[PDB]
């Protein structure tokens, strides 16, 4: 993740970092 | 096997165990050796997370509630928007994992309903 370049995944590395799904 | 079963917390191997007979209900992470424990209170808890098939692996994770009440700050006393700290445990069967999750997420359903 990180943030300062192209086609950054910043905030995105975070919530993909689970690798799991929600139930509801 | 629904309401308890084995997990690792944070690579020490241990049990999880739901429990609807408490205070608003409670999951008890209590080590296989009976060591650690550490419970999770699902009211406390805004979501529940679990591997889906399209993962690789078999883990539940219980998201609580951020702390919305006093916005904390960095170092200088500026201002920061914590993301909300999170219960993960690790299984190592996705039916067992599926079954906590179920279990759990019946009860936050059940709790948003309430919230």
């Amino acid at each position: 993740g990180g943030g300062g370049y192209d086609v950054e995944m910043e905030s995105e590395e975070e919530s993909d970092d689970d690798g799991f799904v929600e139930v509801d | 096997p629904s309401h308890s079963g084995a997990a690792i917390f944070e690579k020490v191997s241990g049990i999880i165990a739901i429990n609807e007979d408490v205070s608003p209900a409670e999951l008890t992470w209590r080590s296989t050796d009976g060591d650690k424990v550490h419970t999770v209170v699902l009211s406390t808890i805004d979501k529940l997370q679990a591997t889906p098939a399209s993962s690789e692996k078999m883990m539940l994770r219980l998201i609580g509630k951020v702390d919305e009440s006093k916005k904390r700050k960095d170092n200088e006393g500026n201002e920061v928007v914590p993301k909300p700290q999170r219960h993960m445990f690790s299984f190592n069967n996705r039916t067992v994992m599926d079954n906590i999750k179920m279990t759990l997420q019946q009860i936050i359903s059940r709790y948003k309903d309430a919230d």
